[PDB]
């Protein structure tokens, strides 16, 4: 099971010092100010629903929030953990931290997050107590984390901020000529606690080697890597599946004698993906799960909708985009961010896409 | 081989109007190619290159060396840090062929050795030990005269680097002189004329070369070196000629089986007129005399000259904006007698023969 640790959090803020906060005595030790804040979400959409910054969209009030890139930024909630047995392994999970900041369990530190654009996973496995557990994550001033580096030549200068030059953020949240400049902080997406057990899916990569779309057949291999004890060697089976609307289409079961395995799934009946115009975008459920052979007990289940489609990028001797060995005249827009204050992205990208469907693009570039 | 120099030379070198190549310190010898070095030589490579990159005279850096220092580490801080300067991942007879038709453009290293002055010989060694030749035997060096060359480690040899002078002063002159003064004034005379030939062999052979970098001017040690001066200031006789063939413009000839080629090089961005008049020492009959137009930044040609019999010297006077300048040349083919060739010097009425 999956339990979400999105909801009420509670967001202590101050300005940093000159020695920036890392523990949790000297965060509650910091005079700050106290709100209940949302994950996910950012600070500033708290505080405005406290009174206490003002629509930013509105007049100049964007530089209104301009002193809050120096402070310091704690986050903490109580969750449940649930009760593992032997072996399992309980993963906590965040989808988004922006940025810099040190990640506690139990008073006891788990990691520490330096990347706002990737995901941070934690084994907390041998640091949870039993009931209500302690989670803190004290993030301190993206801005001033610059001043941690010397910078090369040519990365001064630039319409990129120097500020985003040493850190791994996105460059546009510093300011743009076609976004603000809100560098803003928080928990952006999803926190969630995992329980996985001994045996369990660590990647499931699809690829799609040939594709013949006028004899509706397809080669698609699956490049699995699982977590395997030795004892349950050659007693796993991994059951792959590949659906339409329901209807089975391919299912192939093989023994886990090693933990990466790759299965060739030689396709017939099913049709190619393709680009707006030039075909169907033709998607099929790809599901595979790891079960027991004497039991029959599932450990683990990845599912995607995945196409089977070929990509080749011929450089003239001025590019043209080769999909499943027809040129596709590529007509699309450049994909910029959805909000400033990125917390907010997973509410306008279902709207957002809808204006590529209706422009009836056939491509888009997600800008760097 | 050196450190890299503090910042007071590079405020020098800005104020005097001497650009500044700078190799980074590793010598003759290649490197590691494993992370410990490459760690420890970025961190030095991006420390010398922020203390130095805002000195006007410094123009270039190099490797002085597939290989990851000279191709990855060393040009990824210049990459970096300084990408408005160039950076290059590597560098007998005086008349020999070796020399005159070595086909680069840019000569980076050249040297000939020279005795110091007797001053110089009489601080650095015993008493006893003044004279190179051990039991009067000319050729054999004693032991205080071997370490000076230099011997790295105290092994006691005979020959190896001080046979140079003698090698060089047995072609020119055709015998060693026993005398001191005389070796003295034989050795830094190979010196004189074969360091001055290089340059004006350069200078004369524009727009094809494009520079000339000799070695060395001054030595960090009391040794015996091809220097042209010693570490307590003691000019060589190079230094002297060196010196009447590096002005801005300089009058000079170039050796031609027709005779003589007087020249004229301009490495200025003016043009200069002057009267140049070349006559014969031993005989003092006037070779030529006229004016001349040395155009700027070129090598400009003036006469060919009748051609000499025999050995002897030309002196070669010129005035220009109402400053007098000297050089001259050494005509006919060793082996010269080393008496004749110090009368032409003191007659030249140039240098000193101190």
């Amino acid at each position: 099971s999956e339990q979400s640790l999105n909801g009420r959090w509670t967001l202590k803020f101050f300005p940093q010092p000159a020695v920036p906060v890392m523990t949790i005595e000297g965060a509650e030790a910091a005079n700050g100010i106290v709100v209940d804040a949302v994950v996910p979400g950012n600070v500033e959409i708290d505080m405005e629903a406290a009174g206490l910054v003002e629509d930013p969209m509105v007049g100049n009030n964007i530089y209104k929030l301009r002193p809050y890139e120096g402070y310091q930024w704690y986050y903490s909630r109580t969750f449940a953990a649930p009760v593992v047995t032997e072996g399992q392994r309980l993963v906590l999970h965040f989808g988004g931290i922006d940025t810099f900041a040190e990640v506690y369990v139990n008073g006891i530190k788990v990691g520490s997050a330096d990347n706002m654009l990737i995901e941070h996973d934690y084994d907390i496995t041998s640091v949870v107590k039993e009931g209500e557990n302690r989670l803190d994550v004290i993030i301190r001033s993206s801005v001033m984390e610059a001043q941690n580096h010397f910078l090369g030549t040519l990365s001064i200068g630039n319409f990129s901020n120097e500020e985003s030059a040493p850190v791994r953020r996105a460059p546009s949240t510093y300011g743009w000529d076609i976004m603000p400049r809100l560098v803003s902080a928080g928990l952006w997406r999803d926190v969630t606690l995992r329980v996985e057990n001994p045996v369990t899916i660590v990647d499931a990569n699809w690829v799609t080697l040939s594709v013949n779309p006028k004899a509706r057949e397809a080669s698609e291999s699956l490049y699995l890597q699982t977590r395997l004890p030795f004892e349950m060697h050659d007693k796993v089976k991994a059951v792959i599946t590949i659906s339409r609307d329901g209807r089975q289409i391919l299912r192939k079961e093989a023994l886990m004698r090693k933990f990466a395995n790759l299965f060739t799934l030689n396709l017939s009946g099913v049709d190619a993906w393709w680009p707006r115009g030039y075909g169907e975008p033709a998607l099929y459920t790809a599901e595979v799960s790891l079960v027991d052979v004497t039991s029959g007990k599932i450990y683990d289940t990845k599912t995607s909708k995945i196409g089977f489609r070929t990509v080749k990028l011929e450089l003239d001797e001025q590019f043209q985009f080769i999909i499943n060995g027809e040129p596709v005249f590529a007509k699309g827009t450049n994909w910029v961010p959805l909000d400033a204050l990125h917390s907010r992205d997973a509410s306008h990208v279902e709207e957002a896409v809808q204006l590529m469907v209706e422009m009836n693009c056939n491509i888009v570039r997600c800008w760097g | 081989g050196n450190v890299y120099e503090d910042t007071h030379f590079f405020e020098l070198c800005d104020k005097y109007g001497i650009m500044v190549w700078q190799d980074f310190a590793m010598g003759c010898g290649n490197y590691s190619q494993r992370d410990n070095f490459a760690a420890a030589l970025e961190k030095e490579a991006i420390s010398v290159v922020v203390k130095l990159r805002n000195h006007p005279s410094l123009i270039l850096w190099s490797g002085n060396n597939n290989d990851r220092v000279s191709r990855q580490v060393l040009s990824r801080v210049i990459y970096e840090f300084d990408p408005t300067r160039p950076y290059l991942p590597s560098s007998g007879y005086y008349k020999d062929p070796f020399y005159t038709e070595n086909p680069s453009q840019f000569v980076s290293e050249i040297g000939y050795h020279g005795c110091p002055n007797r001053e110089t010989l009489e601080r650095m060694f015993s008493p006893d030990s003044v004279n190179p030749w051990q039991n009067g035997v000319v050729g054999m060096w004693n032991d205080e005269w071997q370490t000076k060359a230099n011997r790295i480690y105290d092994d006691k040899f005979q020959g190896g680097r001080n046979d140079l002078m003698t090698n060089q002063v047995r072609i020119i002159f055709g015998e060693v002189p026993a005398d001191l003064d005389d070796f003295i004034f034989a050795s830094q005379s190979v010196q004189a004329e074969a360091m001055k030939f290089f340059v004006e062999l350069w200078r004369g052979r524009r727009p094809y070369r494009t520079g000339i970098i000799w070695w060395n001017i001054r030595d960090g040690w009391p040794l015996l070196s091809d220097a042209i001066s010693d570490y307590w200031g003691g000019k060589k006789q190079a230094f002297y000629y060196m010196q009447n063939v590096h002005h801005d413009v300089c009058c000079l000839i170039n050796p031609a089986a027709n005779g003589y080629m007087l020249k004229v090089d301009n490495n200025t961005l003016k043009d200069f007129e002057g009267v140049v008049e070349v006559k014969d020492v031993a005989s003092g009959k006037q070779v030529f005399k006229g004016k001349f137009v040395s155009k700027a930044n070129q090598m400009s040609e003036i006469a060919t000259l009748p051609m000499q019999k025999g050995q002897g010297m030309l002196v070669i006077s010129y005035r220009i904006e109402g400053n007098e300048y000297f050089n001259h040349y050494l005509y006919g083919e060793p082996p010269y007698k080393l008496d004749q060739y110090r009368k032409w010097v003191k007659k030249c009425g140039i240098y000193e023969l101190e």
